[PDB]
């Protein structure tokens, strides 16, 4: 009957200080122990440490002892994960898990906190059309050179959903993300139907409606 | 530091069949010798926080469907999913909680199984608007294919290119259980306009021979 | 037919740590919800078992250990802990499965006179085994000469008195600790949840 | 009666190990709290470690993981393993009987542990000449110069311990060279310079050096 | 870490007077304090435990007072053997810590130093090093200013001073200042003077020799 809520997504430069939050709400938080799990992009779950809010007993994994500090504030039922000098390796999503005792399974989980250490700023994406020159043909849009994630792409303001494949972002060597979204349409509708991709990037306040048509 | 290694890394099971994930423990995981192994199994759907399924090696969490079952003792443990359904596609981790250094397994990706389907290959030349900025991006699309393993090579004027391509793969489609891949070749305007033919060669299990889609600048 | 958890926690008086009381709880239904959801506990630490999942399991017997210690000594009521309380007063096994519930009792167990009848064991030649109770009041012989029952050189009274005062720091303030232990032996079960 | 005698101190290179022994009498070491306290060569007292009567061991933060305290009931001796010694560990280590981890009612004489990469060197003894510039009326001043030795201590006697009145042996001073210098001067009647003979007995056991230097009027 | 601050750093009183020593703590320890006496060359001896209780074999003239953060050690009718460095130790919190200690010296009529100067030995001159030693003998108070002046030029950076403990008989101090130079530097000068400034001296006294 207990729930956990974490802090918002953080974007930081290397060497900065960070401190993410995890506040619990429910009946019985006094018995619950809070632990922090790190999951690098495309990687598995890594257990970092656990703390008891009542007495602030911090048990650390040997892999995260001298590189992170776990604290808590029992007054506000909040646990904290803090870095002094952020490194590019610490770019990962962090979950705080709830367990009502040491050596007990973790029942309650937080939604996760996304941390990005990149040495980049906020830049608006550039949307380029993919030429529909193809039984059936396919078209799409190229979302390139943006930071940070995420980017939401829709076709005809959400009217076209069947046959749409929006690929996950890929981090280029420039430090900026690229994305491609494509749809599958009958080859008889190229000249008649008009296809427009709606690319929105809230971090940059960018909204581009890009029309695509055969060259 | 109790090590947990689980096998297989990848598992392909059809709908309505049984999927088994084994977890091997470096050291025995039992607390107070009460015949209770302190192990847990977690389910993590793509883009969602992990959810606890089984604790103490045989006890289902509240609301877990009956098709999930835990088994094992000592250092050998297993999780079995009888009658696999489409909503069970996730990565499963075995995690021990009998010692202060909590440990997870490396994970086991679970995918539904499909009668092999060949990719639909399309190639997109860089747009004129992008060409003004001085950068050219060539996109090759592999649509609705299975299995996920696919080889894409960029050959410009029949010369293999390397280090200037990045691939992106979507998750399995929720209905036809097919994959999609996008390979993007990024070049400057000078390098792009130094060649004529850009080809995308695809090697896949569902293709009798490699399929090449090319265009001339 | 509920288990008498009120007797242990809502007790008018508490025993010293060297003579810790244990109440055997059996043949009753244990409703832990009245216990674990209270906000009056400074520390509620469980080992091996989880209180949120006790209203569904069963056990043959449940033990509740009551004593009064200092705030600095609450850390010692835990498996694999060393110290005067842990070695000579109350020792928990390394494989302990249960909970330790402690709350401040400055309002109850303190007196402005600077003293109280709460005692702990200061001298002992060997450490206590888990769940062992030593209530000896015999002069501790620190030398080779027999003490003959009279305190003196190399002959000290084994027990010491807490100076519980309301003006002391939080660490020095008296804390009431209740230790819940769950026993499972091959026998009919007598304690189950709601 | 209670006696505590210590042994095992000396010069040791940084990182090298050492073990300090403490012979105990008048009480049973297996039944009493015992502690090791070190006093720096100039600074205050610091509690290092303690062993309970039941056998539990507790260590200070600056020595945890490197120092191990132990007792031998058969030999009635307290021990202290040093393992990874540091220059900051250079001090005089005391063996004290602890009363319930509260206070130290009895103390041993203390043994000196010096941790430094410096090498043992014998002292050079030079005579402080009694002259017209060291004599005034009947009062005449003479001494010896114990210079450039390591490690401490150095004991200085005059005429094989027969002369002890008016003898001032100054505390050793650590020079910039990393060695110790010391002087020992006495006050004698001016009429005794030509008749009496004054010799300073310098002994430096760590270097096995014994020097008897005669001082003569200039 | 809880720090015990002792005041004053040093105390000067005549025998038969009353000594009051202070020991303040970072946090409240509530009478969990001990007092020790350490004469030079010896180990500490327990004096007071419980911040008020006297250790066995200790005379009644030693008393402990105070609680919490403020503690006082009072010695009445000081005897010449009751002068040493006194440390206070708390045992109310781990780690158990000591104070810096308070030196207790006896007090005497201001006694002028007797200045003696020793030229470097010919034997030491052979090794290539010269050491000139200036002796201040049987003076009080301890504070003394010694300056090395060679050819009437002040010398700094090549002199070290050593001060003895208070003598048991005349209650004075002795100071040794040694000026160390190489033979080349030593034979580049003629007059080596030791200038001594002290409270008991009407004017500074200088003893000098020629090489
Ligand atoms: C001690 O007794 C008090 C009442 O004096 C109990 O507190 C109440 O318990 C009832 C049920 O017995 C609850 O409905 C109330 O909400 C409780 N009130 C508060 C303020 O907690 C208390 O539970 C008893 N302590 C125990 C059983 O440990």
């Amino acid at each position: 009957q207990m729930q956990l809520v974490q802090s918002g997504t953080a974007v930081k430069k290397p060497g900065e200080s960070l401190k993410i939050s995890c506040k619990g709400s429910g009946y019985g938080f006094i018995t619950y122990w809070i632990a922090w799990v790190r999951q690098m992009p495309g990687k598995g779950l890594e257990w970092m440490g656990i703390i008891y809010p009542g007495d602030s007993e911090t048990r650390y994994s040997p892999s995260f002892q001298g590189q992170v500090t776990i604290s808590a504030d029992k007054s506000i039922n909040t646990a904290y994960l803090q870095w002094s000098s952020l490194k590019a390796s610490d770019t990962a999503i962090y979950y705080c898990a709830g367990g009502s005792g040491i050596f007990t399974p973790m029942d309650v989980w937080g939604q996760g906190t996304t941390v990005a250490v990149s040495s980049a700023s906020t830049k608006g994406p550039s949307v380029f059309p993919l030429a529909p020159s193809s039984g059936t043909a396919a078209l799409g849009c190229l979302v390139k050179d943006y930071f940070p994630e995420p980017v939401t792409v829709s076709w005809n303001s959400g009217a076209l959903t069947s046959g749409v494949h929006t690929f996950p972002a890929v981090l280029q060597s420039s430090g900026l993300y690229s994305l491609s979204s494509v749809v599958t349409v009958p080859s008889s509708s190229l000249g008649t139907q008009t296809y427009i991709c709606n690319v929105n990037h809230k971090p940059s306040n960018t909204k581009v409606d890009k029309k695509v048509e055969p060259k | 530091d109790i090590q947990l290694t689980q096998s297989p890394d990848s598992l392909a099971v059809s709908l309505g069949e049984r999927a088994t994930i084994n977890c091997k423990s470096s050291q025995s995981v039992l607390y107070s010798s009460i015949n209770k192994n302190y192990l847990a199994w977690y389910q993590q759907k793509p883009g969602q926080p992990p959810k606890l399924l089984i604790y103490w090696t045989s006890t289902r969490e509240s609301g877990v469907p009956d098709r999930f079952s835990g088994s094992g003792s000592g250092t050998d443990f297993a999780l079995t999913i009888s009658s696999l359904q489409a909503e069970d596609v996730a990565v499963y981790y075995c995690q021990q909680y009998s010692n202060t250094p909590y440990t997870f397994g490396q994970g086991t990706k679970v995918e539904i199984k499909r009668t092999v389907a060949a990719p639909s290959v399309f190639i997109f030349p860089p747009s004129d608007e992008q060409l003004k900025s001085g950068t050219a991006s060539v996109v090759c699309l592999l649509n609705n294919f299975y299995p996920r393993e696919a080889k894409v090579q960029w050959k410009v004027d029949n010369a293999l290119q390397s280090g200037n391509s990045q691939e992106s793969v979507t998750e399995q489609d929720s209905k036809d259980s097919t994959y999609s891949l996008s390979s993007t070749l990024t070049l400057s305007k000078a390098d792009y306009e130094k060649h004529k033919v850009y080809a995308c060669e695809v090697t896949h299990q569902g293709l009798s021979s490699p399929v090449t889609k090319s265009f001339n600048r | 037919n509920l288990c008498p958890f009120g007797e242990v926690f809502n007790a008018t008086r508490f025993a010293s740590v060297y003579a810790w009381n244990r109440k055997r709880i059996s043949n009753c239904v244990a409703d832990y919800s009245v216990l674990y959801n209270s906000a009056s506990f400074s520390t509620f630490k469980c080992y091996g078992v989880s209180p949120t999942k006790l209203n569904d399991l069963c056990f043959t017997n449940v033990y509740a250990d009551s004593f009064v210690i200092r705030g600095d000594e609450v850390r010692q009521i835990a498996p694999g802990q060393t110290g005067k309380i842990a070695d000579y007063n109350y020792k928990l096994p390394d494989d302990f499965t249960g909970c330790v519930i402690a709350w401040n009792s400055n309002n109850l167990d303190s007196k402005v006179g600077g003293n109280y009848n709460y005692l702990y064991r200061l001298f002992r030649k060997s450490n206590l085994k888990p769940f062992e109770r030593d209530i000896s009041t015999e002069i501790y012989q620190a030398g080779s000469t027999p003490c003959n029952g009279v305190e003196g050189f190399n002959c000290y009274f084994p027990l010491q008195s807490y100076g519980f005062q309301p003006t002391n720091g939080v660490g020095y303030q008296p804390y009431r600790v209740v230790v819940l232990s769950f026993e499972l032996l091959h026998a009919p079960a007598t304690v189950c949840g709601p | 009666q209670v006696q505590l005698v210590e042994s095992g101190g000396g010069l040791i290179q940084p990182g090298g190990s050492l073990r300090l022994s403490c012979a105990a009498s008048g009480f049973t070491v297996s039944s009493n709290y015992m502690s090791w306290v070190r006093q720096a060569p100039g600074k205050g007292l610091e509690w290092v470690s303690v062993i309970y009567s039941g056998g539990s061991t507790f260590y200070a933060d600056s020595v945890k993981g490197r120092f191990t305290i132990s007792r031998d009931n058969s030999k009635s001796t307290l021990y202290l393993q040093m393992n990874s010694l540091r220059v900051e560990d250079t001090a005089v280590y005391y063996c004290a009987r602890d009363f319930g981890d509260f206070y130290f009612d009895y103390w041993g004489q203390g043994t000196l542990v010096t941790v430094s990469s410096a090498s043992t060197k014998g002292p050079s003894v030079f005579p402080l000449a009694p002259s017209s510039k060291s004599t005034s009326g009947g009062t005449a001043a003479l001494g010896c110069l114990v210079k450039d030795y390591f490690p401490e201590p150095v004991t200085v006697s005059w005429n094989s311990g027969a002369l002890t009145s008016g003898v001032h042996t100054f505390p050793a001073v650590l020079q910039s060279s990393g060695l110790y210098s010391l002087s020992s001067v006495v006050t004698v009647p001016s009429s005794s310079l030509g008749t009496q003979t004054y010799i300073c007995n310098v002994n430096h056991k760590p270097s096995n050096t014994k020097v008897d230097k005669k001082v003569e009027p200039k």
